[PDB]
Protein backbone atom coordinates (compact mmCIF):
# COMPACT_ATOMS: atom_id res chain seq x y z
CA UNK A 1 0.00 0.00 0.00
CA UNK A 2 0.94 3.48 0.01
CA UNK A 3 4.13 4.83 2.34
CA UNK A 4 6.42 7.44 2.46
CA UNK A 5 9.76 6.84 4.55
CA UNK A 6 12.34 9.33 5.32
CA UNK A 7 16.21 9.33 6.01
CA UNK A 8 19.32 11.33 6.56
CA UNK A 9 18.35 12.52 10.20
CA UNK A 10 21.24 13.26 12.93
CA UNK A 11 23.05 15.27 15.10
CA UNK A 12 25.06 17.87 12.33
CA UNK A 13 27.65 20.71 12.82
CA UNK A 14 26.11 24.55 11.37
CA UNK A 15 27.11 24.78 8.39
CA UNK A 16 27.94 21.72 7.37
CA UNK A 17 25.35 20.37 4.53
CA UNK A 18 22.73 17.59 4.73
CA UNK A 19 20.90 15.26 2.35
CA UNK A 20 17.29 14.33 3.21
CA UNK A 21 15.27 11.32 1.00
CA UNK A 22 11.95 10.57 0.97
CA UNK A 23 11.42 7.50 -0.41
CA UNK A 24 7.91 6.39 -1.81
CA UNK A 25 6.52 3.10 -2.53
CA UNK A 26 3.30 1.74 -3.32
CA UNK A 27 2.12 4.53 -5.70
CA UNK A 28 3.50 5.66 -9.19
CA UNK A 29 5.96 8.36 -8.09
CA UNK A 30 4.30 10.80 -11.20
CA UNK A 31 1.01 12.42 -11.40
CA UNK A 32 1.59 13.84 -7.82
CA UNK A 33 3.33 16.95 -6.42
CA UNK A 34 5.85 16.86 -3.39
CA UNK A 35 6.31 19.08 -0.56
CA UNK A 36 8.95 19.33 2.06
CA UNK A 37 7.51 20.71 5.80
CA UNK A 38 9.75 21.28 8.90
CA UNK A 39 8.14 21.69 12.12
CA UNK A 40 10.17 23.22 14.89
CA UNK A 41 9.86 22.05 19.09
CA UNK A 42 7.19 24.50 20.11
CA UNK A 43 6.19 25.67 16.74
CA UNK A 44 3.75 24.87 13.84
CA UNK A 45 4.21 23.53 10.80
CA UNK A 46 6.63 25.32 7.97
CA UNK A 47 6.36 24.53 4.38
CA UNK A 48 9.62 24.54 2.49
CA UNK A 49 9.08 23.77 -0.60
CA UNK A 50 7.08 21.75 -3.89
CA UNK A 51 8.45 19.83 -6.69
CA UNK A 52 6.46 18.67 -10.24
CA UNK A 53 7.20 15.99 -12.77
CA UNK A 54 8.73 18.67 -14.68
CA UNK A 55 11.24 19.71 -12.17
CA UNK A 56 9.61 23.08 -10.93
CA UNK A 57 11.19 24.05 -7.67
CA UNK A 58 8.93 26.44 -5.40
CA UNK A 59 10.48 27.29 -2.40
CA UNK A 60 9.02 29.44 0.75
CA UNK A 61 10.29 32.86 0.10
CA UNK A 62 10.84 33.19 3.67
CA UNK A 63 14.07 30.72 3.38
CA UNK A 64 16.47 31.56 0.29
CA UNK A 65 19.14 29.22 -1.14
CA UNK A 66 18.97 27.45 2.29
CA UNK A 67 17.62 24.46 0.62
CA UNK A 68 17.76 22.80 -2.59
CA UNK A 69 14.74 20.21 -3.78
CA UNK A 70 15.73 17.47 -6.23
CA UNK A 71 13.31 14.92 -7.60
CA UNK A 72 14.20 11.50 -9.04
CA UNK A 73 11.72 9.26 -11.21
CA UNK A 74 13.79 6.41 -11.96
CA UNK A 75 12.84 4.62 -8.67
CA UNK A 76 10.24 7.09 -6.93
CA UNK A 77 12.73 8.95 -4.58
CA UNK A 78 12.96 12.59 -3.38
CA UNK A 79 16.06 14.26 -1.91
CA UNK A 80 16.53 17.98 -0.63
CA UNK A 81 20.07 19.14 -0.32
CA UNK A 82 20.36 21.70 3.03
CA UNK A 83 23.68 23.75 2.82
CA UNK A 84 24.85 26.29 5.21
CA UNK A 85 22.67 25.10 8.11
CA UNK A 86 22.15 27.57 11.08
CA UNK A 87 21.47 27.35 14.45
CA UNK A 88 17.37 27.70 14.54
CA UNK A 89 16.90 24.51 11.59
CA UNK A 90 16.69 21.77 14.56
CA UNK A 91 13.55 20.54 13.56
CA UNK A 92 11.40 17.69 12.29
CA UNK A 93 11.22 17.20 8.60
CA UNK A 94 7.84 15.50 6.51
CA UNK A 95 7.52 14.71 3.02
CA UNK A 96 4.00 15.60 1.75
CA UNK A 97 2.07 14.17 -1.25
CA UNK A 98 -0.73 16.00 -3.13
CA UNK A 99 -2.88 14.96 -6.17
CA UNK A 100 -2.38 17.42 -9.63
CA UNK A 101 -6.19 16.61 -10.28
CA UNK A 102 -7.78 17.97 -6.88
CA UNK A 103 -7.47 20.45 -4.29
CA UNK A 104 -4.34 20.70 -2.65
CA UNK A 105 -4.95 17.93 0.14
CA UNK A 106 -1.74 16.51 1.28
CA UNK A 107 -3.07 13.14 1.68
CA UNK A 108 -0.36 10.62 3.17
CA UNK A 109 2.46 12.18 4.76
CA UNK A 110 5.91 11.04 5.93
CA UNK A 111 6.55 9.41 9.44
CA UNK A 112 9.56 12.24 9.70
CA UNK A 113 12.88 12.95 10.48
CA UNK A 114 14.69 14.67 13.08
CA UNK A 115 17.53 17.54 12.24
CA UNK A 116 19.25 18.51 15.35
CA UNK A 117 22.10 20.94 14.73
CA UNK A 118 24.21 21.87 17.58
CA UNK A 119 27.92 23.24 18.77
CA UNK B 1 11.29 61.62 -25.61
CA UNK B 2 12.30 58.64 -24.34
CA UNK B 3 9.54 55.51 -25.37
CA UNK B 4 7.87 53.41 -22.77
CA UNK B 5 9.34 49.70 -22.28
CA UNK B 6 6.39 47.94 -23.57
CA UNK B 7 8.33 45.65 -24.69
CA UNK B 8 10.10 44.27 -21.30
CA UNK B 9 6.74 43.59 -20.30
CA UNK B 10 4.68 42.17 -23.44
CA UNK B 11 7.08 40.83 -24.99
CA UNK B 12 9.14 39.33 -21.56
CA UNK B 13 10.47 35.48 -21.81
CA UNK B 14 9.05 34.49 -18.38
CA UNK B 15 5.97 36.03 -16.89
CA UNK B 16 5.26 34.95 -13.13
CA UNK B 17 2.17 33.32 -11.57
CA UNK B 18 -1.05 34.76 -10.63
CA UNK B 19 -0.64 34.36 -6.89
CA UNK B 20 2.63 36.13 -7.47
CA UNK B 21 1.58 38.79 -10.24
CA UNK B 22 4.58 41.03 -11.96
CA UNK B 23 4.30 44.95 -11.35
CA UNK B 24 6.17 47.06 -13.23
CA UNK B 25 5.87 51.13 -12.37
CA UNK B 26 5.75 52.76 -15.91
CA UNK B 27 6.78 56.32 -15.73
CA UNK B 28 9.01 59.39 -16.97
CA UNK B 29 8.52 58.32 -20.80
CA UNK B 30 6.60 58.60 -23.82
CA UNK B 31 3.95 55.82 -24.82
CA UNK B 32 3.00 54.62 -27.92
CA UNK B 33 -0.59 52.65 -27.31
CA UNK B 34 -1.38 52.58 -31.20
CA UNK B 35 1.14 49.64 -31.50
CA UNK B 36 -0.87 47.77 -29.03
CA UNK B 37 -4.65 47.63 -30.17
CA UNK B 38 -3.61 47.57 -33.75
CA UNK B 39 -1.88 43.96 -33.09
CA UNK B 40 -3.69 41.61 -33.96
CA UNK B 41 -2.06 38.73 -31.60
CA UNK B 42 -4.49 40.12 -28.63
CA UNK B 43 -7.74 37.99 -28.04
CA UNK B 44 -8.92 40.02 -25.63
CA UNK B 45 -8.30 43.97 -25.21
CA UNK B 46 -11.28 45.21 -22.70
CA UNK B 47 -10.80 48.87 -21.28
CA UNK B 48 -12.93 50.35 -18.61
CA UNK B 49 -12.90 53.88 -18.21
CA UNK B 50 -10.99 54.89 -20.86
CA UNK B 51 -11.73 54.34 -24.57
CA UNK B 52 -7.87 52.10 -26.68
CA UNK B 53 -8.26 54.60 -29.80
CA UNK B 54 -8.71 57.78 -27.13
CA UNK B 55 -5.15 56.45 -25.19
CA UNK B 56 -2.77 58.01 -27.52
CA UNK B 57 -4.53 61.19 -26.37
CA UNK B 58 -4.36 61.36 -22.85
CA UNK B 59 -1.45 62.14 -20.23
CA UNK B 60 -1.22 59.51 -17.42
CA UNK B 61 0.65 59.27 -14.18
CA UNK B 62 1.36 56.43 -12.29
CA UNK B 63 0.95 53.66 -15.41
CA UNK B 64 0.93 50.27 -13.56
CA UNK B 65 1.65 47.10 -15.37
CA UNK B 66 0.42 43.86 -14.08
CA UNK B 67 1.73 40.91 -15.68
CA UNK B 68 0.65 37.06 -15.22
CA UNK B 69 -0.48 33.85 -16.47
CA UNK B 70 -4.14 32.22 -16.39
CA UNK B 71 -5.87 29.38 -18.14
CA UNK B 72 -8.19 30.43 -20.76
CA UNK B 73 -12.00 30.63 -19.21
CA UNK B 74 -10.51 33.12 -15.90
CA UNK B 75 -9.70 36.08 -18.35
CA UNK B 76 -13.48 37.05 -17.85
CA UNK B 77 -12.93 37.60 -13.80
CA UNK B 78 -9.94 39.78 -14.61
CA UNK B 79 -12.65 42.56 -14.67
CA UNK B 80 -14.03 45.00 -11.84
CA UNK B 81 -16.87 43.55 -9.63
CA UNK B 82 -16.48 39.53 -10.87
CA UNK B 83 -15.96 36.49 -8.70
CA UNK B 84 -13.94 33.65 -8.68
CA UNK B 85 -10.58 31.85 -7.52
CA UNK B 86 -8.59 34.23 -9.30
CA UNK B 87 -10.96 37.85 -8.37
CA UNK B 88 -11.45 36.62 -4.64
CA UNK B 89 -7.89 34.90 -3.81
CA UNK B 90 -5.43 35.53 -6.57
CA UNK B 91 -5.73 38.99 -8.10
CA UNK B 92 -8.54 41.74 -7.60
CA UNK B 93 -9.51 44.54 -9.52
CA UNK B 94 -11.71 47.34 -7.83
CA UNK B 95 -14.84 48.29 -8.35
CA UNK B 96 -13.38 52.45 -9.72
CA UNK B 97 -10.63 50.62 -11.92
CA UNK B 98 -9.59 52.69 -14.83
CA UNK B 99 -7.57 50.87 -17.27
CA UNK B 100 -7.14 48.35 -19.91
CA UNK B 101 -6.99 44.22 -19.52
CA UNK B 102 -4.81 42.74 -22.43
CA UNK B 103 -4.79 39.13 -22.60
CA UNK B 104 -3.66 36.65 -25.18
CA UNK B 105 -2.89 33.22 -25.90
CA UNK B 106 0.77 31.58 -25.43
CA UNK B 107 -0.06 28.21 -25.61
CA UNK B 108 2.94 27.73 -28.19
CA UNK B 109 5.56 29.25 -25.39
CA UNK B 110 3.78 28.09 -22.26
CA UNK B 111 2.63 24.31 -22.43
CA UNK B 112 5.16 21.58 -22.85
CA UNK B 113 4.01 17.98 -23.74
CA UNK B 114 4.57 16.15 -20.76
CA UNK B 115 2.69 19.19 -19.17
CA UNK B 116 4.40 22.63 -17.54
CA UNK B 117 4.23 22.90 -14.22
CA UNK B 118 5.38 26.74 -12.98
CA UNK B 119 2.30 28.93 -12.99
CA UNK B 120 0.38 28.85 -9.95
CA UNK B 121 -2.86 29.86 -8.41
CA UNK B 122 -3.72 30.36 -4.94
CA UNK B 123 -6.55 28.16 -4.49
CA UNK B 124 -8.03 29.55 -0.70
CA UNK B 125 -7.50 32.31 1.13
CA UNK B 126 -9.09 33.28 4.80
CA UNK B 127 -10.83 36.34 3.26
CA UNK B 128 -10.87 38.11 -0.32
CA UNK B 129 -8.04 40.00 -1.46
CA UNK B 130 -8.49 43.98 -1.54
CA UNK B 131 -8.08 45.26 -4.99
CA UNK B 132 -4.02 45.53 -5.93
CA UNK B 133 -2.87 43.51 -2.90
CA UNK B 134 -0.25 40.48 -3.65
CA UNK B 135 -0.18 37.98 -1.30
CA UNK B 136 3.15 35.73 -1.89
CA UNK B 137 2.81 34.67 1.93
CA UNK B 138 2.33 30.31 1.70
CA UNK B 139 0.81 29.32 4.81
CA UNK B 140 -0.63 26.24 5.54
CA UNK B 141 -4.32 26.45 6.71
CA UNK B 142 -6.63 23.81 8.26
CA UNK B 143 -9.67 21.95 7.24
CA UNK B 144 -12.37 22.01 10.01
CA UNK B 145 -13.26 20.42 13.37
CA UNK B 146 -9.23 19.54 13.53
CA UNK B 147 -6.35 21.87 14.03
CA UNK B 148 -3.20 21.16 11.81
CA UNK B 149 -1.22 20.71 14.82
CA UNK B 150 1.03 18.15 13.11
CA UNK B 151 -0.37 14.75 11.01
CA UNK B 152 -2.86 14.01 14.14
CA UNK B 153 -5.84 15.77 12.89
CA UNK B 154 -7.32 16.16 9.20
CA UNK B 155 -3.91 16.22 6.54
CA UNK B 156 -3.32 20.23 5.93
CA UNK B 157 -4.67 21.37 2.88
CA UNK B 158 -1.84 23.70 0.65
CA UNK B 159 -2.96 26.93 -0.62
CA UNK B 160 -0.78 26.93 -4.19
CA UNK B 161 -2.01 24.65 -6.96
CA UNK B 162 -0.11 24.72 -10.20
CA UNK B 163 -2.00 24.36 -13.62
CA UNK B 164 -2.17 21.73 -16.04
CA UNK B 165 -0.98 23.13 -19.16
CA UNK B 166 -0.64 20.85 -21.74
CA UNK B 167 -0.72 21.70 -25.32
CA UNK B 168 -3.32 19.38 -26.18
CA UNK B 169 -5.74 21.05 -23.96
CA UNK B 170 -9.45 22.43 -25.57
CA UNK B 171 -9.78 25.64 -25.23
CA UNK B 172 -10.35 27.59 -22.20
CA UNK B 173 -7.31 25.08 -20.54
CA UNK B 174 -4.64 26.73 -22.27
CA UNK B 175 -2.34 29.34 -20.80
CA UNK B 176 -3.43 32.70 -21.19
CA UNK B 177 -0.82 35.61 -20.42
CA UNK B 178 -2.61 38.55 -19.10
CA UNK B 179 -1.12 42.23 -18.97
CA UNK B 180 -3.40 44.90 -16.91
CA UNK B 181 -2.23 48.47 -17.53
CA UNK B 182 -3.79 51.01 -14.64
CA UNK B 183 -3.62 54.55 -15.02
CA UNK B 184 -4.37 57.95 -12.74
CA UNK B 185 -6.47 60.74 -14.66
CA UNK B 186 -4.31 63.80 -14.01
CA UNK B 187 -4.24 64.84 -10.46
CA UNK B 188 -0.66 64.96 -9.61
CA UNK B 189 1.70 66.37 -13.17
CA UNK B 190 1.28 64.09 -15.38
CA UNK B 191 4.58 61.91 -16.80
CA UNK B 192 3.04 59.11 -19.31
CA UNK B 193 1.99 60.64 -22.15
CA UNK B 194 1.05 59.90 -26.07
CA UNK B 195 2.99 61.44 -29.26
C1 LIG C 1 6.88 41.66 -29.86
O1 LIG C 1 7.65 41.14 -30.98
C2 LIG C 1 7.07 41.30 -32.29
C3 LIG C 1 8.05 40.71 -33.28
O2 LIG C 1 7.97 41.36 -34.54
C4 LIG C 1 6.78 42.78 -32.56
O3 LIG C 1 6.11 42.90 -33.81
C5 LIG C 1 5.91 43.35 -31.44
O4 LIG C 1 5.69 44.74 -31.66
C6 LIG C 1 6.58 43.15 -30.09
N1 LIG C 1 5.75 43.69 -29.03
C7 LIG C 1 5.98 44.87 -28.45
C8 LIG C 1 5.01 45.26 -27.37
O5 LIG C 1 6.91 45.58 -28.77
Amino acid sequence: EVQLVESGGGVVQPGRSLRLSCAASGFTFSSYAMHWVRQAPGKGLEWIGNIYHDGSTFYNPSLKSLVTISRDDSTNTLYLQMNSLRAEDTAIYYCARVWLYGSGYMDVWGKGTLVTVSS
Amino acid sequence: TNLCPFGEVFNATRFASVYAWNRKRISNCVADYSVLYNSASFSTFKCYGVSPTKLNDLCFTNVYADSFVIRGDEVRQIAPGQTGKIADYNYKLPDDFTGCVIAWNSNNLDSKVGGNYNYRYRLFRKSNLKPFERDISTEIYQAGSTPCNGVEGFNCYFPLQSYGFQPTNGVGYQPYRVVVLSFELLHAPATVCGP
